[PDB]
């Protein structure tokens, strides 16, 4: 059955803090920022080539 | 990238672990003709001009005349 606002295992003030302070949104911002400090995948093409196989057509 | 000789075009590309510098003598191709490396010449006078390797299928008559004797 759907769950009403009663039968809630989360207080109103706590979910209001998550509402006003944008919790998941800051978490997404941080997950994007973690990539800022990771190695870029980019290969400089005219000077470095990509993967080729014997079967290539 | 057309200026990269073959063999290196494969080594550069992670196809073979051994360069054509360090390849054995037996894996190298045998050539009875001189090797000429020519890169892509597009945008230049050296661009490839395609043509028909054949001649016309129907050969015409070269007219020759005879007199009424
Ligand atoms: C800003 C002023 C603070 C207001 C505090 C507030 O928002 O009250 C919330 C309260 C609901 O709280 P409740 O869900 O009933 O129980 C959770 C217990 N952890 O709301 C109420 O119960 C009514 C209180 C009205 C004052
Ligand atoms: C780095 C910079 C970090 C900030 C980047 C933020 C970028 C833009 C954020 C976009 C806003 C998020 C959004 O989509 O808002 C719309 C949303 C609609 O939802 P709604 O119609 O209200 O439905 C309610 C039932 N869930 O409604 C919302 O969720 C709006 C949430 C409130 C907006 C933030 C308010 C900040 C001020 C906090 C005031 C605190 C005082 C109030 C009492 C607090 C009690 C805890």
């Amino acid at each position: 059955r759907p769950a009403t606002w009663e039968e809630s295992e989360e207080g109103a003030l706590s979910k209001a803090t998550k509402y006003f302070l944008l919790a998941e949104m800051f978490r997404g911002l941080y997950v994007v920022l973690e990539q800022f400090f990771r190695a870029p995948y980019t290969i400089y093409y005219p000077f470095e080539k990509g993967p080729v196989s014997p079967r290539f057509r | 990238m057309s200026q990269v000789e073959p063999g290196w075009h494969f080594w550069l590309g992670y196809g073979v672990d051994t360069a054509p510098c360090n390849t054995p003598k037996e894996k190298l191709p045998i050539r009875a003709y001189p090797y000429k490396f020519q890169p892509n010449y597009t945008g230049t006078p050296g661009a490839f001009v395609t043509y028909n390797t054949l001649k016309p299928k129907i050969s015409a008559w070269e007219p020759v005349t005879k007199q009424r004797s």
